[PDB]
RNA sequence: CAUAAAGACCAGGC
RNA sequence: AUCUUUAAAAAUAAGCCCUGAAGAAGGGC
């Protein structure tokens, strides 16, 4: 806020450039604009299948079963069979 | 047993929406709904000048009226209480709840 | 390498776990085999076929 | 032998209510790949596996198309009508290959092709949660802080994570609290299930408006674009479906208050509620707020615009450190250039003499031509000299001949010079 | 290592 | 191309 | 306690200097 004052101190060095280059002005580059419109909305069907009361209590966590079933078999032959190949 | 729920709000759409959300939740989680009933709109005032000298502006001193409801529930399960726990209530509404 | 960690998430627990360092005949000597030894211990399942 | 791999693999399976119908295909692509290497031309095979007796029968597979591309592969349809008429174009005719045992060693490519299929099935149901909650607001209890990222607990030991640039720039953390987020765009990253929870991406602010404003859950108002700075300032664009509804008045509330509550949720987040227009030019005039726009020349074919502002509010039109011109150069979809009215005047005086000089590159007879350039421009060679009805009936006399002179010199000039310089080999 | 070690006597004609 | 350690003690050749 | 005419606008925050025309780019304390 306070600093960047030093380029407004150099406004004459800008003025000789505007005298030399009149067709150029202050510029602003331009990023990722294209998916920030589509991810701004479902509009409503995402909180219809998500539906702020009912579909966090009904559909809460569903890969929590598969992850407990996953490691426990390559764990299970070693912890089950025994260290004593 | 109760939980008892009493809600306070400034906007009527958020409290009608929110009570519809809580009653829909209590209907879906298998419990019974007691109420809800409304109560009178209590008015209030609090002078907020965001500006200098006192009353040269000739505009209102930011007055507002307040809506509030209440709803009860008897014999819930654990699905009800973690259901209302997982439910993200909106902001700008006050929740005066009970339990026992 | 991690590339054969990834395709040894595909092949096997014992598929590429081995590399050759077999005990051979020393350089220069060349004879015949006259005696072999058999020594095994009760626990870990002597092979068949065989 | 093995004779135990089927027992341990019916021990791993039926964990997501489908026991055998993934590992059918796992043994199909598993044993079908093994005979590719031992017979070295092109041999594609399929097996029929049965679980009851243990004996497995493989079957010869030949590709039925019309011509023979590479030899012996093609049954050449008229021969497929003889062995079984029910076999048609598109499927392969079954011939028996003699093999009946459990299998000879290898017997191990089975073991970690099973290890592969359980991991990608794990990936499938992790993608199934990644369908059920993208995008919601959910929140979790902090477990671990590993000095760049952090660990959450979303309930049933649902562990999540948050990056560094994915946060507000100065956040503090205590193990136990809960923070809300939208979730997210999927990386695996390694073999597991991680969930980057965001608070600095725009969808956090957007879904906070979705829970905060109930007219989004009623489809009364409609939000179009969102430009942010995760601790300083935001600009978000709304419209309404019915013209009587004010979406700005719906988004502010009483007294602040929706932008005040969602603002205090995200620190010192300034929120600009702005109306979306179907006009590309007027939505920028709304989006430069609180500036007072004098005039905008919209330049097509590059998505660029030029903005001039009168007096006093120049550093408020651009913003401190270019924030109004950057967020405004993020909301709309057209590049912005903010200047003065005198820099715009020198801009028109620069483009006029620039068009004159680029027409001095052409043949350029006497000063009356440049008077036509100042009066009627029509710059950049009249846009291929295609204008209607005598430049819409300008009067100097000279109805037929002189306009054919300027169109003749125009088309001949752009043809010769544009093929001389602009056209490449 | 893997797969085993066996003692083997070698007889070389000297 | 990489692995069979290091150290102790004894026997042996001259 | 027998008529009161189709619903309400918000930010006051980011330390000090050099190169550069830059509110493009980087450096220092």
């Amino acid at each position: 806020a306070a600093q960047t004052r030093r380029r407004e101190r150099r406004a004459e060095k800008q003025a000789q450039w505007k005298a030399a280059n009149p067709l150029l002005v202050g510029v602003s580059a331009k990023p990722v604009n294209r998916p920030i419109l589509s991810l701004n909305r479902k509009p409503k069907s995402r909180v219809e299948s998500a539906l702020n009361p009912i579909a966090d209590l009904t559909v809460a966590e569903y890969h929590k079963q598969i992850e407990s079933n996953l490691q426990r078999i390559e764990r299970k032959n070693q912890r089950t069979w025994y260290s004593k190949p | 047993q109760r939980i008892r729920i009493r809600l306070k709000a400034f906007d009527h759409r958020l409290i009608d929406q929110a009570t519809a959300e809580i009653v829909e939740t209590a209907k879906r989680t298998g419990a019974q709904v007691r109420g809800p009933i409304p109560l009178p709109t209590r008015s209030e005032r609090f002078t907020v000048l965001i500006s200098p000298h006192v009353n040269k502006d000739a505009r209102d001193q930011y007055e507002i009226r307040t809506h509030l409801r209440l709803v009860d529930i008897v014999e819930p399960t654990e699905k009800t209480v973690d259901a209302l726990m997982r439910l993200d209530l909106a902001a700008g509404v006050d929740v005066q709840i009970s339990l026992g | 390498t991690p590339e054969e960690k990834l395709l040894r998430a595909i092949f096997g627990e014992k598929a590429s776990d081995v590399k050759d360092s077999s005990l051979r005949v020393p350089n220069g000597v060349s004879g015949t085999v006259i005696d072999v030894q058999v020594f095994t211990r009760d626990g870990v399942e002597k092979d068949k076929r065989a | 032998m093995n004779k135990e791999i089927l027992a341990v693999v019916e021990a791993v399976s039926n964990e997501k209510a489908l026991p055998r119908e993934k590992i059918f295909e796992a043994l199909e692509s598993a044993l079908a790949t093994a005979t590719k290497k031992k017979y070295e031309q092109e041999i594609d095979v399929r097996v029929q596996i049965d679980r009851k007796s243990g004996d497995f029968d493989t079957f010869r597979r030949w590709l039925v198309v019309d011509e023979v591309t590479q030899p012996t592969k093609e049954i050449t349809l008229e021969a497929a009508r003889y062995e079984d008429e029910s076999l048609n174009l598109g499927d392969y005719v079954e011939d028996q290959i003699e093999s009946v045992t459990f299998d000879r060693i290898t017997t191990q490519t089975a073991k970690q092709v099973i290890v592969q299929k359980v991991r990608e099935a794990e990936r499938a149901m992790v993608v199934d949660q990644f369908r059920e909650h993208e995008g919601e607001i959910i929140t979790g209890v902090v477990k671990k802080v590993n000095r760049d990222n952090i660990s959450l607990d979303l309930g049933n030991n649902a562990e999540a994570v948050i990056l560094r640039e994915d946060m507000l720039p100065r956040e503090n953390f205590r193990p136990g609290d809960r923070v809300r987020g939208v979730l997210y765009s999927v990386r695996p990253e390694a073999r597991g299930a991680q969930l980057f929870v965001t608070r600095s991406k725009p969808e956090m602010l957007i879904e906070l408006f979705r829970i905060e404003v109930p007219e989004i859950g009623e489809e009364v108002i409609e939000i179009k674009a969102a430009a942010r700075d995760p601790g300083s300032r935001a600009k978000i664009a709304v419209k309404t479906n019915d013209k009587r509804i004010d979406p700005v008045g719906a988004c502010v509330g009483m007294r602040g208050a929706r932008v005040q509550a969602v603002s205090t949720e995200l620190g010192g987040e300034r929120i600009d509620i702005v109306l979306w227009d179907d006009n590309p030019a007027q939505f920028v005039i709304n989006a430069m707020a609180p500036a007072d726009v004098a005039s905008i020349v919209v330049d097509e074919d590059k998505h660029t615009m030029d903005i001039a502002v009168e007096a006093g509010n120049l550093a408020q039109a651009i913003g401190r450190n270019g924030q109004n011109v950057r967020l405004a150069s993020q909301l709309s979809g057209w590049e912005l250039n903010v200047m003065t009215v005198d820099d715009l005047q020198a801009k028109h005086q620069a483009e006029a003499h620039a068009a004159i000089d680029t027409f001095t590159k052409y043949l350029d007879i006497d000063e009356d031509f440049a008077t036509v350039l100042v009066e009627e421009g029509f710059s950049t060679l009249e846009e291929l000299a295609y204008v209607p009805m005598k430049e819409l009936l300008e009067i100097e006399g000279l109805d037929e001949p002189t306009v054919e002179a300027l169109r003749e010199r125009a088309k001949n000039a752009l043809a010769t010079i544009a093929q001389a310089q602009q056209e490449s080999l | 290592g893997v797969l085993k070690i066996v003692k083997v006597y070698l007889a070389v004609k000297r």
